[PDB]
RNA sequence: UAUUAUCAAAUUAAAUCUCAUUAUUAGUACGCAAGGACCAUAAUGAAUCAACCCAUGGUGUAUCUAUUGAUAAUAAUAUA
RNA sequence: AUACUAAAAUUAAUAAUUAUAGGUUUUAUAUAUUAUUUAUAA
RNA sequence: UGAUAAGAUAAUAAAUAUGUGGUGUAAACGUGAGUAAUUUUAUUAGGAAUUAAUGAACUAUAGAAUAAGCUAAAUACUUAAUAUAUAAAAAGGAUAUAUAAUAUAUUUAUCUAUAGUCAAGCCAAUAAUGGUU
RNA sequence: ACAUAUUAUUAUCUUAUUAUUUAUAUAAUAUUUUUUAAUAAAUUUAUUAAUUUAUAUUUAUUUAUAUCAGAAAU
């Protein structure tokens, strides 16, 4: 129905080709072999009729995930589900594992934070689950710019939404945070000012050791208008927008950088037709919250 | 179907290989046939021989060749015989299983396997033994 | 089960064929019969049209002849497609002959 | 069949025996 | 009981008229026990008769295919 | 329908309706090769 | 740790042999049907075709244990790395120290090579009940 | 006069299984290769399903030989 219910569907069909034993896969999903198992007639789990010929599977698209993101289950524990389901796979399975992309991973932080509301299960499984994906050698999941970014903006607008004084917490949070990161893509620099925001929100002095003292470089977001490419330049920077919103709500100070500014109002230019963002988040939120 | 003097199969385990119809029982005219399902009487024409080896020979066989027994026709080789869904199936060869004269049930314990299949017909005429017994109902 | 039978398809039943024919459960108590087609019998109402099967179970040959459209089969479907060596239209010669049918029902377990 | 061919064949081979020891003799 | 087309009752001649097994009543009545009902009903058949070819088997000097031996012919080609 | 009879169907060609047999067309049956193939063009 | 409690990591203490693996049932026990012997038995200071790139399984010595795939993972299986005219090999588990999975030391395991022990294949000579109705 | 049975062989027939034999398959698997599409990636590559070249193992049919067992004969 939806985009999230036919992007799980899609998601079902990769991840069930994807599960099947090697030497089965040319007796299923290649259709010339449709008589071969027929006649086989191999006895499935559950002793049931055997398998029936299926369409095969197709490279998917991140959009698909994307759209699964942007589908709306605000008291559904469905994206705790299909994570558990995705995460459970063997770590030979390749193309399970090289589908997780900083993007994703990020928008499911976004998502947990404010539609789902419960982020606190979400951010647990996507910290507790590292080893694995670490074993699947795909440690690029986990970047600055993405994962690492999006944690410490829910950790301002979660202590901002509810009133933690207890610093020393905040900090283990923090370098927790520090330390789950494996890729180590701080190149925007977004971070260090991020967590002198959390240090002035709450009083505590930043520390984030072997990080990298880069100073704001936001590229300029062009303001033409385009068709799908115009879509996907918004996108590109839609995180970096919720970043420097969330830096110029929480801290005052923010309006004193003008690249943040500068980059919030090319993005505002570029996206003036359609709604905000940021403002569309803290709504959903507040009518949520209950 | 069968008559007078037609050497028919006997797939029981009552020692008896091959029978000669006598008679049809629950027929008026003896010229009348003998179709699948009904008693006839039979005199058999060939026995496997018996042995000695345990003593009190169990009482299933008692087949000589020349003694007279009745029996049920199970299978035939006629293929006109309509059924109600209009099917009809003919068989190889026809054949027999031994009964009891008076009791009904048969002389054998169990049919043989190899050539174990019986007409489906004879459930319906109600020999619910023959058909259990029988490996395949077709 | 007319474009199964169908004259103008290729992929028809034709003499040489081995069919699993399937028999409504809900409708009768009967059970599915494996035969290879002798003779696909066309009549001049499509209705009336029956396929005869052979099958030697274990020692004892058995032909069945099967009206095509009684609503007691839910479907007829085709196992081993026949040979491009057999020259006729019904093989009522394969009987007793080394071409006959044989025990279908082991060759094909 | 085979075996008769084979037995023919052997059976051919020990007359021509014979009657070579037949004709020695 | 004075036409034609059609529909036609009484009547006359003749055909048919059945029998068995099982089940219920009921293991009831009767009987120490063994054994085992009458009255009646239904279902299966047997025998005889009539009709029919949708389906099944036979036939099918309609027709098609395969094939052994011999002979003859049409067309194309080469030659005169 | 029938031994010959008898019965039954048609004998329309006109302002309108009517098919008896043969032939023709369509569909179907039978026979037995055919997807390695039938008709067309690009 | 997880901003609120579902999951996750380490340690400790337990359960699971209806999942995947390993190992043993070529022995022992019982019997005497067949077997009169081109194949069986007994004996021989017996023998060569000159009997295995054989170890089944302990001892002595020396060396090695590498990469992928499948299985959920594996000491399961397949394919590859090098090796006594070449070819042919494997496997890790547990326990304590230190670095940020690795190196150590112990213990039990895997594989190859030589030798020994156990153990094997084949042949020869002599004998092995009665009936020639 | 004649009856049965039990055993053994086959120039005989049937046959389970197995073994081997002459070939076939627009047969399956994996490599390589000439191609056709869809999808995915970043904005050229890969996956999937097909299409020719062979490669190694199987699958099904077929030619032939031997074979438990059964039948027939002696
Ligand atoms: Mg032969
Ligand atoms: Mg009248
Ligand atoms: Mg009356
Ligand atoms: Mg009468
Ligand atoms: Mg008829
Ligand atoms: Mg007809
Ligand atoms: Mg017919
Ligand atoms: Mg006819
Ligand atoms: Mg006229
Ligand atoms: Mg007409
Ligand atoms: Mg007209
Ligand atoms: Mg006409
Ligand atoms: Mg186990
Ligand atoms: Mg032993
Ligand atoms: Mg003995
Ligand atoms: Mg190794
Ligand atoms: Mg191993
Ligand atoms: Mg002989
Ligand atoms: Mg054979
Ligand atoms: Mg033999």
């Amino acid at each position: 129905a939806s985009t999230g219910e036919i992007a799980k569907a899609k998601l079902d069909e990769f991840l069930i080709y994807h599960k099947t034993d090697a030497k089965l896969k040319p007796f299923i999903y290649r259709p010339k072999n449709a008589q071969i198992l027929l006649t086989k007639d191999i006895r499935d789990p559950k002793t049931r009729e055997p398998l029936q010929p299926r369409p095969p599977v197709k490279p998917l698209s991140k959009q698909t995930l994307n759209d699964f993101i942007y589908s709306v289950e605000p008291n559904s524990t469905e994206l705790l589900d299909w994570f558990k389901e995705w995460t459970g796979t063997s770590i030979r399975k390749r193309a399970i594992w090289t589908y997780i992309s900083p993007i994703h991973v990020q928008k499911m932080l976004t998502a947990s934070f404010f539609k789902i509301g419960k982020y606190a299960h979400m951010v647990g499984l996507l910290y507790g689950i590292e080893h694995k994906f670490l074993k699947a050698q795909n440690p690029s999941v986990f970047d600055i710019e993405h994962f690492f970014n999006t944690n410490i903006m829910c950790a301002l607008h979660r202590n901002r939404l509810k009133d933690y004084k207890d610093a020393e917490i905040a900090q283990r949070k923090l370098q927790v945070a520090w330390k789950k990161v494996l890729n180590r893509k701080n190149n925007t620099g977004l971070a260090n000012i991020l967590v002198a925001t959390l240090g002035r929100q709450i009083g505590f002095t930043p520390e984030l050791t072997g990080l990298q003292p880069v100073d704001i470089s936001l590229p300029d977001i062009p303001n033409s208008s385009s068709g799908a490419e115009l879509k996907d330049l918004l996108s590109k920077y839609e995180g970096i927008y919720l970043i420097a919103r969330t830096l110029l709500d929480i801290d005052q100070h923010n309006a004193q950088y003008l690249e943040l500014q500068e980059f919030i109002r090319q993005y505002q230019n570029a996206l003036s037709e359609s709604s905000d963002p940021y403002d569309t988040h803290l709504k959903a939120l507040g009518l949520l919250e209950t | 179907m069968i008559f007078l003097k037609s050497v028919i199969k006997v797939i029981d385990n009552s020692g008896a290989q091959l029978a000669e119809c006598i008679k049809v029982i629950r027929k008026g005219s003896p010229k009348s046939p003998a179709m699948v399902g009904d008693r006839i009487v039979c005199v058999i024409q060939k026995a496997k021989p018996l042995t000695q080896n345990i003593t009190g020979t169990a009482n299933t066989n008692r087949v000589k060749k020349g003694d007279i027994c009745h029996a049920i026709v199970v299978r035939s080789k006629q293929r006109n015989m309509c059924r109600k869904d209009g099917s009809t199936v003919a068989f190889g060869d026809t054949a027999c299983v031994l009964i009891n004269k008076n009791t009904g049930e048969p002389l054998g314990t169990r049919i043989m396997a190899n050539d174990g299949c019986v007409d489906r017909t004879l459930k319906d005429k109600g020999y619910n033994k023959i058909c259990s017994l029988a490996s395949r109902v077709i | 089960k007319r474009k199964l039978i169908s004259k103008k398809n290729k992929d028809r039943l034709k003499a040489g064929d081995v069919v699993r024919i399937v028999y409504d459960s809900s409708k009768c108590s009967y059970d599915t019969f494996v035969g290879y087609i002798l003779s696909i019998d066309r009549k001049q109402l499509v209705q009336d049209a029956s396929l005869l099967l052979r099958n030697q179970i274990a020692k004892t040959a058995v032909e069945i002849r099967v009206p095509l459209f009684s609503p007691l089969i839910e479907r007829i479907d085709l196992l081993t497609p026949h040979v491009s060596s057999r020259q006729r239209n019904k093989h009522y010669y394969i009987r007793g002959t080394r071409l006959d049918v044989g025990d279908l029902e082991a060759g094909l377990r | 069949s085979a075996k008769a061919v084979k037995f023919l064949k052997a059976q051919r081979r020990k007359q021509k025996n014979e009657a070579k020891q037949a004709t020695l003799k």
